[PDB]
């Protein structure tokens, strides 16, 4: 899955914790998985490559992509982090979809392609 | 950009673990690339410091130039490992400490560290804060949105700059003027992080824990979630996931793919990283494609898989899981590409050209375990069949590209390499690289030739030497003896036998621990030739087997019996037929194994470049003496020889002596007893088959203790020697054989028996028969002392033959033969595809058919040369290039001057994080950059260009002084000479590699290569601009390496499992295979260009396809640590490449065997055949001995690990596939 | 420099092949003789541990035991600054 | 964190059965940039070449962890008490500055980097060399100089370049001549620089020139009398320290350590190595032998057989015309 | 030991020479084990012996600090606690 | 957590009490760590940095900072004790904020860094 195989570093201990919980008080590890998913899906957007498969360019936290202090605004800034992309598509051609990664640090989002040659850094 | 100091700054960078960026950007502020400049404060140095920091911390323990003067390898490493203990300090603040390093600390420093810390970039200085900004690039920092809160960038859309940042309100303009460009990505610090488990060697205690209680070590490998505290909890957590991998197998992916990989349409593609799957359950019968099925096997040969080593039947099922893995997720990636690119063009077809083979392979594989009724097999009704390469008929498939059908109808698929098609084309057109070989004349022609036509001498020789096999004499008493080529062909079965124990014992032994779990101690090269080192010196001293493992102890007792068993043929050349043979061993009565001396060339040059002639001589005598005084055994023996030397009764000290003077001349004057493969490749004359080397450089001396030389270095004999019995046992192999067949067929030597022929020559000088005679004659001698040469197609061409017979008899052996090679064409044409797409080099120049230009001609001639050269110059051990490379560092210089305590090299040694993570692919890496700098170096040199590499940095990086790379220019133009076209050659290339300035010139390209291409982190186009055609290709390799590192499934496996080591048993197999390809695609085009202008295309059309690149890739790509060669394992005796009542000879013969080997049931693992051993074997070859070979030789091609095919697999599907076109 | 590599390079002693034995060398003529003269980094650290083992207790509890004695005893404080 | 916490080892019970196993001081907090990876293949662990080590290595540390927090604890109760009839008096600690430092170095060695006890040298002279160390004396802590590294050494550190200096020049009648006349340094430089062919002779057969004018390309292909005297002593220091461990795992057993004692420790080191040496006298006393007095046994055996093997081939070394020094072969 | 006093006695004038010859004899004094290096080269040797293990091996430099610093502390408190 | 890590060792036996207590009463470890945890904070102040980062720099059990009777001179002992700490990093700038460390013995409260150079004793 997207949202665990790609999970960002403050939501793996918040989704730990969240799965951890379920499990203790249910037993059910379905249930813990279905909360821990739940959890990312909201908490994140997930970047996908527009393609036949480009599919999973990253997973950002969404309280990253968020500007002002409206949560819901989030929103702006993954426009901005979308045209971001397209835009560094386009710049090079020799990006393909399935070359750009996109990641969070601890207070920024990077925006990569699978060499170390492009990066460029969105933080709050 | 690059300013002389790239290598200085790199190599400071990887000791002491600091962004390379940061060092070389403080470089460009304090300085500009100067070492030494003038500043009215009083600071003068490359970082721009007097200050206290110089004295500092470093320095005061030796003469220090300081305040006045540095050394610039040495100021960087101060600067970096003061940037390294800021950096740590302020946790992983990259900017906090470039703040400290500029404003100081303490008077001034300090406030604004702390202003820093508590945002507040107000009460930092201007000057600090804009060498931050200056920094934000290359420096990470949590601060440094802060400090950009507190323009060279591609447009995202329209012109640039003004019309993004003045205007374009629309998102785009947002999102550019948000953008902040990194351009500091390290793949170590952000894609594969070294863990505490990585990068850890072993201590001998840890080693004996690990071997003790971890029940596979290669559970040590993967750390998944936090990492253990301890090794205990590194153990324990082993053991409990190999149980629960073991418990799990059952019902895992091996017993789900048991039914049906490609008949459900099962994708790889789609799983999860297969981590602890082994394919121990894994027998694929899929029902359907099973129709008659017999449960009683045919004959008791057929029934299982002939394989004779143990574990056979296991690791086969794992070969095939990986391959059918790889293959279907190949179809997969075939389809997904061909409907991404029928988007673009939908009237487009494609070829799948994975699925035909693989649904192939799963039918016969479903037969071979189902026991009947293979139904890949096609309908061979109307086929004239026609078309033999080694009497094999086949049919071309219109149908499918390549791709012939076999007799009995089984099609093997194009680039399964031992289709009679591929071979004969790949024969046809291969680039020079296509030699004299083995060609001349064979066994059979010779005893034709000269057995039978009018001469005494000359048949009483052919009788002697060649057996005839149908002839009109049929002589009823001919001889009553073994005959050389008979004496020949058992030799090689035995050998051949032996090797293949060897390759089963030397794979477990350096599958232990303290080569494979934790970080990687040393090259594969490296580990097999410590094994190989261990097992020899147990042999001369057997008080050192106490510390062997058991795999070592296995190992050794191999290598002592078969030379042993060595040792008693040449003692007792009788034991064959002729009964006047006598003792071809040069020294017996010295009653011990006798391990060949053959002594490296490039240690000799090491202890000649100091101690040149006499110094070396002198010490390899003292050496002996020191033995020859220390042991009473030693003084026995050589007493007594020196006694029936001199004919005296009393031996003087000056006797003995002036013998290991004279010994030791041979040695230190003469390069009779190295290497020398190049003399012995030349084969006119019959001059060296006399004198084999192996038996003379035999001495009753030990080489074991060593002698203080005038320097007060040590040095033993044993230090020049030459072990790993990778080079050295086949080559003493073939010598001694040859020399065991002349006295075991002829009383006579080698050399009496060369002296008769040529007396033969000088007698029929006259007529042209007997002229061709005895040159048949001199061919079998040839032939016979080994001098030949088989070349590598022979091991092809020996399993086509040999499966064609497995076919004819031996059903389950033969199905298992063709899966195992359909696997490997599989991978190999696989990685072609992917390469050929994603290395730009490949595609664009070398992979097309189209000619490349002139200046691509001469870069590729240059490449080629550079190749060549560093075959000939080359260090052959491996603990050479291993302390060649590592000393040369800082540290090991600095504690072998100052320190007081001894340390060692490979403790102190920087070491890239490409050597200690992703070993394998590093070492392909450096070999053919280095040859790429090697031929960059040369052609700049002969067209008189002065290299950026001329300058004072790169060459401080190496030992290169001024006045050795002046002599190394000065070695090019003597030995090197420059074509009319761009073609290198060289001069009388023995003389060449003679020389001490070779060395120089080797170190120079190797630490080069290093410092300059795989040390630094990073790959940009710049990077691949410098260099020239092999440079560029292995830098879009590191390239694609670094990319794949970054594909979401390898980041993904590596954060949940860690493993490195998998990663690089995939990178590692990748870089092998494109490297191959991409060598012979440039001499293809180098070959093309010697074609008359017609031709070129046609030729290359032909020469550069899929197929016949895939059959290069499995021809080459030597593995760099495989035990023995492919060739040694599978490959057939030189001279052989090719009613009834004989049959009721034969088998009047096999009624009557009561040889052991026919009574006892044979050894599991280890024959540990003796000399009675060795003469009851029979001569010709068994099938159980050729399915062992063969599947110990794919062993190194095709991976015995599903995880690594699996990772090999997502790399490509990540990286991207070619399809062919149309049809 | 130069010379001291080219010289610990070529090292094929038996010490260097092979991984040091767990708890005693029993080092015979040949390894003594093989044996570099000065000493190696884990000899003086190994040495230095056998040493202060008598100096320094690996018993935490007599360590405790002698803190305890301390305590019921006194501590004379030094003075002043 | 032991003093980082505040612990007190004062209110602690008898504490037996601690043996100090699981103890890896990394106290969180005082870890800054930390790296995963060692910096070399050296560094890394604890050298150490002896069995169970980094085990005594961690009792010893738990057992100096506690018993320095405990004196910190007692000198500053004491300090309180005094305080109480003058408290217009500081007193020192003289123990948490040390420990503190020592959780600093133990926390940064377990966590591999960033030891945060060091000091910072900037405008710092250094100077005042006891053998090639500089330092510089801290006035804040009584002694407790700091190295070139910014790593302080306290006061009664039997290391600290300062202490050793002091009592070297202030050391009760007990100082004697000792090794002060001349090392083979100076020896070498004065007699091998003669230009006399007996002084020079003997010379080069004694003594190796570190650096000379001379630089003999040929000068001798032998071990030289100063390299074989080195060789021996690193050789017999290592069986030395092999022994250590073997005796000490002998005087361990039950028969001295558990009942009643039987004799004194040195007695018991003295019927151990008598054990050893009778059987090796007569080997049929060996089966009597325990296996850790076995290898004790083996190992002085093995020492003293090598020994024997030197006298008897001096000539192992360069010099051919080395014979026997042995008495009675 | 006979070819040195042979020596001296040759050279029995000479000042360079005696104190030659008196330096051979010291080296072989130190070489036979007369000498005697006294209990203080064991810090002293620790000393630079932890100094060079600083500028290489930082673990078992730090360990020897830590060891060395123990012993310190112990001996310190006994002798406080005594006196 | 600050609290639960460092911890002033006063409070670990209590804390290790309370934990079981309400492990027992309640079968929830959870619950557990949450009524210790809240135990320690509602026992102690945490003294934390001046960084952006601010890292704790010791903590202080709640009452040994008392000035009068009243059980809220705490927050004076704080105030106090923040003044002495801003104190002794200006006078001694050597001190980066990471060395300074505050811990309570039985009965006081010593501020010192990672070195013998700093220490300063604060009894109630």
């Amino acid at each position: 899955a997207p949202e665990i195989a790609r999970m960002p570093a403050s939501l793996r201990e918040s989704a730990r914790k969240i799965y951890d919980s379920v499990k203790y008080r249910s037993g059910n590890e379905s249930m813990a998985m279905e909360q821990m998913t739940k959890f990312l899906k909201e908490s994140t957007y997930t970047f996908t490559g527009d393609d036949v498969d480009g599919d999973t360019v990253g997973v950002i936290p969404k309280n990253m992509m968020q500007v002002n202090s409206d949560p819901k605004s989030w929103e702006q800034g993954r426009d901005i982090l979308e045209e971001a992309r397209k835009g560094i598509i386009a710049s090079n051609p020799w990006i393909t979809n399935k070359q750009l990664t996109m990641y969070s640090q601890g207070d920024s989002i990077y925006l990569m392609d699978t060499t170390g040659q492009v990066r460029v850094r969105y933080d709050k | 950009v690059p300013s002389d100091y790239d290598g200085l700054f790199q190599k400071a960078a990887d000791a002491n673990g600091v962004s390379y960026d940061l060092l070389r950007k403080v470089a460009w502020t304090e300085s500009r690339f100067v070492p030494t400049a003038k500043s009215k404060t009083g600071p003068l140095g490359m970082m721009q410091f007097t200050k206290a920091t110089a004295k500092a911390l470093g320095l005061r323990v030796t003469d220090g130039p300081d305040d006045d003067r540095l050394n610039p390898e040495l100021a960087i490493n101060a600067a970096a490992k003061q940037l390294a203990g800021l950096v740590g300090k302020f946790d992983g603040d990259e900017l906090k400490a470039a703040l400290a390093y500029n404003q100081g600390e303490g008077r001034l420093g300090n406030p604004q560290l702390e202003a820093y810390s508590k945002g507040d970039f107000a009460s930092i200085s201007e000057e600090g804060r804009n060498y931050m900004r200056n920094l934000l690039d290359v420096a990470k920092s949590p601060m440094a949105g802060q400090l950009e809160t507190f323009n060279s960038r591609s447009t995202f859309f329209g012109f640039k700059n003004a019309a993004e940042a003045e205007l374009s309100n629309s998102v785009a303009g947002m999102a550019f003027r948000a953008g902040r460009l990194d351009n500091g990505f390290d793949v170590f610090k952000d894609t594969i992080t070294p863990t505490r488990w990585n990068s850890h060697i072993w201590t001998p205690e840890e080693l004996e824990k690990i071997r003790t209680e971890v029940k596979n070590p290669a559970y040590i490998n993967v750390v998944t979630g936090g990492s253990p505290e301890n090794l205990d909890d590194l153990i324990k957590l082993a053991n409990e996931n190999f149980e629960n991998d073991s418990r799990a197998a059952e019902a895992g992916l091996g017993a789900k793919l048991s039914a049906g990989i490609i008949g459900a349409g099962v994708d790889p593609l789609s799983y999860v990283p297969m981590v602890g799957v082994t394919g121990k359950g894994f027998k694929l019968i899929n029902k359907a494609l099973v129709v008659g099925a017999e449960s009683a096997a045919l004959n008791v040969a057929s029934e299982g898989l002939r394989t004779s080593v143990a574990g056979g039947d296991a690791d086969y099922a794992g070969a095939a899981l990986g391959g059918f893995v790889f293959g279907a997720g190949m179809s997969a990636i075939s389809d997904a590409v061909a409907a991404g690119l029928k988007r673009s063009k939908p009237e487009a077809e494609f070829d799948n050209e994975f699925i035909g083979p693989m649904m192939r392979l799963e039918a016969r594989e479903t037969a071979r375990n189902a026991n009947s009724a293979d139904l890949s097999r096609m309908n061979t009704e109307n086929m004239k069949f026609e078309g033999e390469h080694n009497g094999v008929p086949y049919e071309d498939l219109p149908t499918e590209r390549g791709a012939v059908v076999l007799h009995d109808g089984s099609v093997l698929s194009a680039s399964n390499p031992i289709n009679p098609k591929t071979l004969k084309e790949f024969s046809e057109v291969d680039p020079e690289k296509a030699a004299r070989g083995i060609k001349l004349a064979g066994f059979t022609e010779i005893g034709l030739k000269t057995l039978g036509s009018d001469d005494a001498d000359i048949r009483r020789v052919a009788i002697d030497l060649v057996r005839s096999p149908t002839g009109m004499q049929s002589g009823a008493s001919g001889k009553f003896g073994a005959t050389a080529s008979d004496i020949h062909e058992r030799l090689h079965g035995t050998d051949q036998r032996t090797y293949n124990d060897l390759y089963k014992a030397m794979s477990d032994a350096m599958k232990d621990p303290e080569f494979s779990t934790g970080g990687a101690k040393m090259s594969r090269e490296e580990t097999r030739y410590t094994i190989y080192r261990r097992a020899a010196l147990a042999i001369e001293r057997p008080e050192l087997q106490k510390a062997l493992t058991p795999s070592e102890r296995i190992v050794m007792d191999i290598i002592k019996r078969h030379f042993d068993t060595k040792r008693e043929l040449m003692e007792n050349p009788a034991i064959f037929g002729n009964t006047k043979a006598v003792s071809i061993f040069p020294e017996s009565r010295h009653k011990g194994t006798y391990v060949p001396h053959v002594y490296d060339r490039h240690a000799k040059a090491l202890m000649i470049q100091r101690y040149g002639a006499e110094g070396l001589q002198e010490g390899i005598a003292r050496s002996w003496m020191n033995s020859y005084v220390s042991r009473p055994e030693v003084k026995a023996r050589v007493d007594e020889m020196l006694k029936e030397l001199h004919g005296v009764k009393e031996v003087t000290p000056e006797m003995v002596e002036k013998y290991a003077m004279d010994k030791a001349y041979g040695i230190s004057h003469s390069d009779q007893f190295t290497n020398s493969s190049i003399i012995e490749e030349n084969i006119e004359g019959l001059v060296g088959i006399e004198n084999n080397s192996f038996l003379e450089a035999r001495n009753l001396f030990d080489s074991d203790l060593s002698i203080t030389m005038p320097d007060g270095q040590q040095f033993s004999v044993n230090d020049l020697r030459d072990f790993d019995m990778f080079r050295i046992m086949p080559a003493y192999d073939r010598r001694v054989n040859g020399d065991i067949a002349i006295m075991g067929s002829t009383g006579k030597t080698t050399k009496e028996l060369k002296d008769e022929i040529l007396a033969l020559k000088a007698k029929a000088e006259g007529d042209g028969k007997k002229t061709g005679e005895v040159h048949a004659l001199m061919d079998t001698v040839k032939i016979l002392t080994g001098r030949a040469r088989r070349n590598q197609d022979t091991v092809w061409e020996t399993s086509l033959r040999a499966i064609n017979d497995l076919g004819f008899f031996a059903k389950n052996a033969y199905m298992g033969a063709q899966n195992i090679t359909e696997i490997a064409g599989m991978i190999v044409t696989g990685n072609v595809r992917a390469l050929g797409h994603g290395i730009p080099i490949l595609r664009d120049t070398l992979y097309k058919s189209k000619p490349v230009s002139a200046k691509e001609l001469k870069e590729l001639h240059a490449s080629l040369f550079g190749k060549e050269v560093d075959q000939l110059i080359r260090p052959k051990r491996a603990d050479i290039v291993q302390r060649l490379r590592e000393a040369t560092d800082t540290g090991p210089a600095v504690a072998n001057i100052v320190g007081t305590l001894k340390y060692s090299t490979q403790e102190l040694a920087a070491r890239s994080p490409w050597t200690k993570l992703l070993n394998g692919t590093t070492n392909y890496l450096l070999d053919a950059a280095r040859q790429g700098m090697l031929g960059d170096v040369i052609s700049a040199t002969l067209t008189g260009k002065t290299t950026r590499w001329e300058k004072e940095g790169f060459l401080r990086g190496a030992s290169v002084t001024p006045e050795q790379m002046a002599g190394i220019k000065s070695l090019i133009k003597e030995h090197m000479v420059r074509g009319e076209d761009g073609k290198f050659t060289v001069k009388d290339k023995q003389a060449f590699s003679m020389d001490p300035r070779a060395m120089d010139l080797w170190r120079l390209a190797d630490k080069v290569a290093d410092e300059a291409m795989l040390r630094p982190h990073k790959v940009s186009l710049q990077d691949s601009h410098a260099f020239g055609a092999l440079g560029k290709m292995v830098m879009q390799f590191k390239s694609f390496t670094i990319k794949s590192l970054n594909s979401k499934f390898l980041r993904t496996f590596y954060d949940g499992y860690k493993n490195n080591r998998a990663i690089d048993a995939a990178l590692s197999i990748i870089t092998s295979m494109g490297l191959a390809g991409g060598f012979y695609a440039m001499a293809a085009h180098v070959k093309a260009y010697a074609l008359p202008k017609e031709k070129r295309k046609e030729y290359l059309e032909r020469a550069l396809d899929p197929t016949m690149i895939a059959h290069a890739a499995l021809s080459r790509s030597s593995q760099l640590g495989a035990p023995l060669a492919m060739v040694d394992l599978v490959g057939g005796v030189l001279g052989f490449e090719s009613t009834s009542r004989e049959v009721m000879g034969a088998m009047g013969s096999n009624l009557l065997e009561q040889m052991p080997s026919a009574g006892f049931v044979a050894n599991v693992g280890a024959t540990l055949m003796n000399a009675a051993g060795v003469v009851n074997s029979p001569n010709k070859a068994t099938e159980q001995d050729f399915m062992t070979g063969l599947m110990n030789s794919t062993k190194e091609l095709v991976p015995n690990d599903p995880l690594t095919q699996q990772l090999v697999l997502k790399i490509y599907e990540a990286n991207g596939v070619n399809l062919r076109e149309r049809r």
